[PDB]
Parts: C-alpha cells; structure tokens; sequence
RNA sequence: CCUUCCCGCUGGGGAGGAGGCACUCUGGGGGGACCGCCGGCGAUAAGCCGGAGGAAGGAGCGGGCGACGGUAGGUCAGUAUGCCCCGAAACCCCCGGGCUACACGCGCGCUACAAUGGGCGGGACAAUGGGAUCCGACCCCGAAAGGGGAAGGGAAUCCCCUAAACCCGCCCCCAGUUCGGAUCGCGGGCUGCAACUCGCCCGCGUGAAGCUGGAAUCCCUAGUACCCGCGUGUCAUCAUCGCGCGG
C-alpha cells in the first residue's frame, strides 16, 4: 500500500493478519460452529496440508477457506450472472498472494465502513448465506423423486463461501468496480440479509424450491 | 560464543539458520525480516518469532541463508530453521509443544515434493492429459 | 483558458483531448513510440493534454513530422527509410503513406511479382499456408 | 437470519442413498423445540460425522429405508 | 546501515536523484529513442530513466561483485509479447548497460577487473552506504523495529 | 610432495569398491595418506524413444537409462605407489586417470 | 585466525586467504512402517475405520517389469523375410519444383476478447538437463537483432543460467480503448552452397476479427488440477510440438 506502514506492516500479537481479533468472534450457528474455525493464527495460510483428510476443512481456518475460494478464475462449466467468465491467464488460480490482498482490502473497507469486526460480519453473512435444506432425486422401488433434504454444516459452509465469491466475482467482471470492493459489498450484503446480495438470493431460492418439494 | 545451527527444507529450498546471544535481529539473506516484501513471506517467518515472544527473541540474534526455489518456500524453510533453533536454544518444551500444535510442520518439515511428470502432455503435469 | 476540446495536427486530422502522445498515435504513421520520440525532440511534455497544446507548438510537431531526421530523430526510426527513388531515409503521414503503399504494391504488379499478384488476388504473401486458417 | 429451524444431533450414520450416491440417510434427535429428544430418520446432503447437527425446517416428514 | 539493511526500489529512485547532481552521468544522445531490450514494446516513459538504470547498475555491482554485462543483460531482459505466440523471456540490450558503467567508472564508483566484471570502489560504497543510512532514518521515523538495525 | 587424483569411473559399484579397496589396502600396506573415495554425481544419460515402429496406437516410451558412478581419490605421490597402483588389474568396465598435483 | 573496504548512531556490515567438514550437498552401506499400539465395526477370522505417536499411516508416494491369448488391429515406409513385379528401369546420382498450394468441413492447440488487467520504470526467488569445432564468461562496437577478440571448460571446477508468474511507484478507468495483435509496407541482420517459391530475428509504421461463446463435450482427488516460465529431443538456422523441470 502507499502508506509505508501497511506495506511494511510488521504483527505483534497473533491477530488474523495482525490486524483483526477473533476471540470476540462468535458463531450463533450451533450446526457451524465446530465447523467454523476462529483460532488465533496469524497467517491464514495452510499448504493444502488438510484436504488429503475429510474433515481437515473442520480444522482449517475460515478466512483461508474464503481466500481458497477467492482464488477463482470465474466460473468455468457454469453460467452465474447467467456469464461464463472464463479469465484464463488474467485469473487469480494459485495467486494466494494476490487473493489475500484482496480479501484484506475488502476487509479495511467494510470495517472503514461497519464499524465492526470484519471477521464478524462474514460469520454473520455465511450464516445468514448457508441454506438448510436442498433437494436432490432419490429412488424409490425404482422410480425416481426429487425430494428433499437436509444439508450437512460443512456443505452448507462450502455454499455459503464459494457463492460470496461468485457474487463478488459477477460484480467485478468487466465493470469498473473492484474485486476487493464486490467483496465487501457481498458480505455486508448477505450480513443484512438484503437480497442484493447474490448469496442470500441463491439461499432463499434453493431452500423455496425445497420447500415446494415438500 | 554458543552458536547453534539448524536447517530447514521445503521443495527444493534449504535454509541453513544460525543463531546466538544479541539483540533479536534476524536476518535473511542478509535482509531484514521487517522488510521482506511479500506481507505473506514475512508473515511465515515471523510467525515462530511472534509466537515464542520478544521476551527470548530481544536476546537472541539469528542470520539465515537460504538457497532455493521459491520466495515461499524460502519462507517456509526459514520458519522451520528458526523454529528448531529457538528451541535448540532454550531447551523450553512448552515452547516445543506451542509451536507444535500451532503448526506441526513448523518443526518437522513438510515432506512433499513434486510428482514427476508422465507422457500425455507432460509439459502440464502427470496427470494433466490431452483433450479427446 | 487556453482549452479546446479539439485539436488539428497535420492537417485536420483532429484529435480529442487525452494525453498528447496518444493524441498523436490518432494520426496514421504516427505511433506511441515515435510519438514519444517527437515530443522529446520538440521539448514537449508527452503526458501533457492537448487543450493545452499552443498553435507554435503544433507548428513545431508538425516541422518535425515534415522533416524528422533533421531534428534529430535517427534514421532506424522511420516509416520509409532508402526509399525507392531518393536514398533520404523520411517518415510518411496518412495520405502519403497510403500512397507510398499502393505505388511500391503496384509497382510489383507492374513486374508482376509474386507479392504483387498475391496483393492484387488478396491471398497471404509472407510463408503463411492458407489451407486451414485464412477463410474469407 | 436465521428462521424457526429446530436443531438435531446425529446420533447413528445408516446406509448412503441418492441415485449419485451423494445423500447419506440417518438418524437424528431433535435438541430444542417441543420434541426434545425424538429422534427421527432424515437424508442429509453431504459430509457427516456422528455428533454433527442439522437443522431442520420441520420434523413431521420422516422418510424410511433400509 | 548498509544496502541491505534499506529495501531496493526507494533506494534506487533517491541514490538517482543523487546520481544527477554527478557529471558523468549524463544520458547519450540515443537514450530519449530507444528502449530497453527486444522483449519491450514501449519507449521508456519517463525522462530521468537513464538516472534510475545506472542507479539500479550501481546498487548490483554493490550485491553481486564481479559482475558483467551478460549477467546484466539476463536481469535487466524480461517477457515479450510474441504475438499470437506464446511468451518467452529475452535478455535486454548491452549498450545502455555498457554506458552506465562505463560512465561509473568515469564517477568513480566501479572499476573494471580485467577477468571477471566490474566492482564497487571504496567512494561507489561510501556513496550507496550513506544514501542508505539517509533513507533508513527518513523511515526509522516509521518502523523502530528497524530503527534496530 | 606432490599428491595424486584418481579419478575412476564404471558402471559397476562393486568394481568400483574393488579398486578402491585395492587402494586403501595397498596404501595402508604402505603408510601413504590416502584422501578417501569422494563419490561423485553420478551421471544419468537418459533416452526416451517411442517403443513404437508403427506411428500408430497409443504413444509410449521407453525411458532408457545408463549410470555412470565416479569417485576421486587424491593419495600422494610416491614411486613406490605409483608403480603399484600402475600394476593394478583395473577391471574391464571401468576407466581411471591418474592426475598429478604438483 | 589473518588482511582489507564502507556506514557511522563507533554499533554493525561485507569481501579475499589459510582453517577445517560444522551445516548443506554428493553417493555407498545400513535402519525405519508392520494395521505394529489403543478404541470401534465386522464374526473373535480376513480385514476396514478413528486416534496416538511418528519424517512417513494404511500396498508411504510415484514409476518400471504388461500373463495365457485374441484383435487378418498397425508396421513388409526402420531392420529382417516369402511371393509377385521392375530390372537398364519401378535400380543409383544430380538440377529445379513439390510435399509449404485454398471457395471450404473437422481434430488438437496458441493468442485473446481486458481491471481477478495493459504499459513504463524499479525490486525478487528455481530446478531439470546440456556443452569440441561445442559451451562460451570477460572486454569492446552497435538502437536492436547482432559483430570482433576471448579466459576457462571434455563436466560437482567453466558456461548455457540473476526465469516467469509475484511485489512496489506511475499512466490508463470500462471503451473495439494505452484491450487485441491478423495483415501488410519500408529498412536492418543470422544460418546456409542456396532464403523467390520457402527460413528465423530486429526496428519504425499499419491496426483485422474478437466485448465470455448454443446444442454438446474433455481433464482432474494433493504438492494434484489450474496458472508461470525453463531445459532438452528434433537442430546448419528454425518449437504455438514431444519428453521432462521446477515456481
Ligand atoms: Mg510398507
Ligand atoms: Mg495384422
Ligand atoms: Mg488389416
Ligand atoms: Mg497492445
Ligand atoms: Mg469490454
Ligand atoms: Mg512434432
């Protein structure tokens, strides 16, 4: 940054980034908070070391699994904003660093707005982001009906991230707004419960059309 | 003049950390931590040090060479070589264990290395493979 | 004051009010580089916008784009250097250009070259194939 | 936001479902609500381990296989 | 306080404003044309460029010792667009290199070891040294955990 | 004195280890300093043709590979030595050079 | 330990010699991991799962070796070989052309359609492999491509070889654009006996479609995929290719 200070920005404490706390953080989700991790770690950076395990996903931090699916590239085999968007060279796929910065401007700016912890507002926006229900078709004695059912927390948080993501990735192409910037407003968004936001939206429509299947 | 060395290893990236009594600089390759670019690296570096506390850390004085692949994996084997001199050098298992369940790899390396890459496209991977 | 929204340069050839260099490459013959390169020569600010050009300062461009050799442009840096009737190494501008273009063409069809009837059959002429991808 | 959605404790993984193998049927027990300790039988999407909670939108559906 | 102490860039831009106020360090009659290998496209955008390379040149004498204008060139080349064509990378141009050190020789700053490149003189170091423990104070304003070194 | 390179290379470690082991027994028969066999990289020349005449099928390789182990040892010269280490068999599939530093 | 050079806040930094193999590294020999331990499931078995500890945890990871046999699959255009044919021409050599033609259809890919960016200037960090008429540091000349001389190097000694993606600052601010680089003109070079047909490189100039793509379809389970560049084989000169390397 053109500060000095944000560029050589040197951490004391063990705050995420050293720059936010997570002890104040709180998860009202009972079925997400064994699922959410908040622990103090400076560097949300793991090395993949989790995913050759099941529940590594559990153990990892929560803003990596949000910088993980930030690392993006779009969408490929499907159309959100009814677009693919296919950058290929121009992505951000295995650019941890520049996904970080990303995430750590979206975080300066709804906390320059806000007023809040940044990392309390995206638990609030994946929670009011994480559907309960879907529906998926099942066989029975051999014919086929799509009924409905419950998600699994993990699954839910898997949803709620990568459709922030997408959000703010369908905001940010080809117009003049930022990633950082569709980011934020994503997050405040679906904190809010607006449905502006693409990940509330997409929410609210999986569980209506699970709600008409049963 | 106790100076103790260690070593760390991170895909192709050895580090060779060398520590003593001082001040609490550290350095890579003969850089300051404080001003190594990507907020990421330094942060990898400096997590063992934040960690372990300024307490130790304003006594002791390391210098790292590290002679590698990549900026991360620089980092990587930095952290590791300061982690194991540290506790080489105060012999304090409280510390060995913090540092153990913050990050097991922060003293035991990271085994992994790249696949060797086979026929079909080789050039992408051993298992990326051509379009039929 | 001294602002136009628009600005002729070499001719009227009119050009919009960015920074001037760019203004320049609006020109035919005239790109970013040798754009930059006249600017430095006339001691204009290239980063400079073009309202605030004065009317002896595109007087003084335009010398140059007349006789840029001789300002101190080198002779490796031209749009036609050893032309073909006068050994002068010399820079051409839209018209001129366009010009140049269609005699050099047709004085190869007048011989009947290769490259001149590839030009006047529109057909590829520098090694390409043409079987699979040039389809028009 | 978070809606009249009544938690429930995985109690017993049972056999996978799904015509793609992705659902997983189990048994649950209601943690909160009037219930307060009828388990019951639901096809959850997704990873689970025993001690997980789902949240349900109702609890009178009770879907049955073997 | 040394090179290494300071980070690159702000030393590389200060050390060229210094570097003006030296006489030997005026830019050839090429400089406002060309750029600054093949693999670029563009003419240098700035006018004090030729300051801020020999700048850059002085401080990698400085790091890397005897050092020449091959290993010059494959630092300062970089990726070209190859059109249609996929990317490489292409080693810079010798002559604006060449100048510099020879014009930091003119200076005083680098001498020449018959074998083995060019190498910082005792006044080229002196030069580097003080213009680095200038800016270390100017941001030892700022972070005291450099103040330190 | 002046030492002695060796420098001697196979394709067989256990001709290698006999030479070797000639050398260490005959200069600790003598009393001659010997530097050790320092093992050197050894070198790999690889070939990767395609096992197929045809052109056609599926494309497959052979990856044929040939290693060449290298040690030096550095003992110092003396005739005495040097006529001995001349007389040694030097077995088929390996070669040696016997440098000279002076 | 010796010698020397800078900052200076008199604290600290680097460099060269002996020093020695400490660290790294190299390469020979050994060890180590066996569901071995705890718990659970299955039957108490075979074994599977979770966990501990451990460098490694579930044939550790990745390769090589491809059974009997089939496929009149492909290859007699690599060699070998039967038959038929040519046999002084269907054998051999040379020149020139062609295989590089282009209204079109298809496969695999490169570059893009921009800001999850373009340019300029600065700052960083690799590995694999290869080198005799061969790599070529280093110096000089040149705007570049390139040219002259040339140390060392038959290979852990020298060189190819300070990679790119990345970061910092400055311009551009959502548009056929400072996106894109098809095409074409002029000039300058390298290889070669020969560069028109028909090579590769550089500079100025030009400035094509293309603003995310239907139906449908491909690859991939961890240091993997995606992204980034590098090496080598082919090679007199030619790499959007193959085989590989690391980030
Ligand atoms: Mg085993
Ligand atoms: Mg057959
Ligand atoms: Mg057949
Ligand atoms: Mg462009
Ligand atoms: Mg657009
Ligand atoms: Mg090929």
């Amino acid at each position: 940054a053109k500060a000095l200070t944000e560029r050589f920005y040197q951490p004391k404490e063990l705050k995420v980034m050293g720059r936010w706390s997570v002890e104040d953080v709180t998860v009202n989700d009972p079925s997400l908070r064994p699922y959410i991790n908040l622990e103090a770690r400076l560097l949300p950076h793991s090395h993949g070391r989790h995913a050759k395990k099941a529940f590594g996903k559990a153990n990892v931090h929560i803003v990596e699994r949000l910088i993980n699916k930030v690392m993006r590239s779009g969408a490929s085999s499907h159309k959100a904003g009814g677009h693919f968007m296919r950058r290929e060279h121009r992505s951000l796929m295995s650019k941890k660093m520049k996904a970080y910065e990303v995430v750590k401007e979206a975080f300066m700016i709804i906390e320059r707005r806000t007023k809040q912890n940044p990392i309390q507002v995206l638990v609030r926006a994946i929670e009011n982001s994480a559907p309960r229900e879907d529906t998926t078709t099942i066989a029975f004695g051999g014919i086929r009906y799509h009924m409905a059912v419950d998600v699994s927390p993990l699954r839910r948080l898997d949803i709620a991230l990568k459709n922030i993501a997408l959000g703010a990735s369908a905001k940010c192409y080809r117009n003049k707004t930022s990633y950082a910037q569709a980011l934020a407003e994503e997050i405040i968004a679906a904190a809010n419960a607006d449905p502006k936001s693409f990940a509330y939206s997409r929410k609210e429509e999986i569980e209506r059309i699970a709600q008409s299947s049963r | 003049m106790k100076v103790i060395q260690t070593a760390g290893k991170r895909k192709t990236a050895i580090a060779r950390a060398t520590i003593r009594e001082g001040k609490g600089r550290v350095r890579i390759n003969h850089r300051p931590v404080e001003i190594i670019e990507p907020e990421i690296a330094r942060f990898t570096i400096m997590e063992p040090l934040v960690l372990a506390g300024e307490e130790i850390v304003k006594g002791v004085d390391i210098d790292v060479k590290v002679e590698g692949g990549g900026f991360m994996g620089q980092a990587e084997a930095a952290r590791v070589a300061i982690a194991r001199a540290l506790v080489e050098w105060t012999n304090d298992m409280n510390l060995k264990e913090k540092f153990m369940k913050y990050d097991r790899t922060m003293l035991v390396g990271d085994s992994r290395r790249t696949e060797p890459h086979k026929p079909n496209r080789s050039t992408k991977g051993p298992r990326a493979k051509r379009q039929k | 004051d001294e602002f136009r929204h628009i600005v002729r340069i070499a001719g009227v050839d009119l050009n919009g009010n960015k920074q001037l260099r760019w203004a320049l490459t609006g020109i035919r013959g005239i790109g970013i580089n040798f754009a930059t390169m006249v600017l430095r020569v006339a001691g204009i600010d290239p980063y400079m916008k073009t309202g605030y050009l004065t009317n002896e300062q595109i007087k003084k461009i335009e010398e140059i784009l007349e006789d840029p050799v001789a300002h101190g442009i080198p002779a490796w840096a031209v749009n036609r250097p050893k032309d073909y009737e006068t050994g002068k190494d010399m820079h051409l501008i839209t018209a001129k250009l366009v010009m140049a273009w269609r005699e050099d063409v047709n004085r190869l069809r007048r011989v009947r070259a290769y490259r001149g009837i590839r030009h006047e059959l529109g057909l590829p002429l520098r090694g390409q194939r043409t079987r699979s991808n040039f389809r028009h | 936001m978070s809606d009249e959605g009544y938690p429930a404790e995985v109690i017993e993984i049972v056999a996978r479902t799904g015509v793609t193998g992705g659902v997983t049927q189990v048994k649950v027990r209601i943690l909160e609500g009037r219930d307060k300790g009828r388990v019951i039988r639901r096809n959850v999407k997704g990873p689970v381990r025993v001690g997980d909670i789902v949240i349900l939108r109702e609890t009178e559906r009770e879907a049955r296989e073997i | 306080a040394t090179v290494y102490d300071v980070p690159g860039d702000l030393l590389v831009e200060r050390t060229a404003k210094a570097l003006k106020e030296v006489e030997a360090i005026k830019p050839p009659e090429w400089a406002p044309f060309v750029k600054t290998g093949r693999h670029k496209e563009r003419i240098p955008e700035q006018e004090d460029w030729w300051y801020y390379r020999v700048a850059s040149i002085f401080r990698k004498i400085y790091i890397d010792g005897p050092v020449g204008i091959e290993r010059l060139r494959t630092w300062y080349g970089g990726r070209k667009n190859r059109g249609h064509a996929p990317e490489h990378f292409y080693k810079a141009g010798g002559s604006i290199i060449r100048k510099a050190l020879q014009q930091l020789e003119a200076a005083g700053f680098v001498q020449k070891v018959p074998g083995e490149g060019r190498i910082v003189t005792p006044q080229g170091q002196s030069f580097l040294d003080r213009i680095a423990t200038e800016l270390k104070k100017e941001l030892e304003e700022q972070l005291p955990e450099l103040k330190k070194y | 004195m002046q030492k002695a390179r060796i420098k001697l290379a196979s394709t067989d470690i256990k001709a290698l280890n006999e030479v070797t082991d000639q050398i260490r027994q005959i200069a600790e028969r003598t009393g001659v300093r010997m530097s050790g066999p320092i093992p050197l990289p050894t070198k790999r020349i690889r070939i990767t043709t395609r096992k197929s005449p045809d052109g056609e099928g599926t494309a497959t390789f052979d990856k044929f590979e040939l290693r060449v182990h290298k040690r030096l040892v550095d003992i110092e010269a003396d005739e005495r030595a040097m006529r001995q280490i001349m007389r040694i068999r030097v077995p088929e599939d390996v070669t040696i050079e016997i440098e000279l530093i002076s």
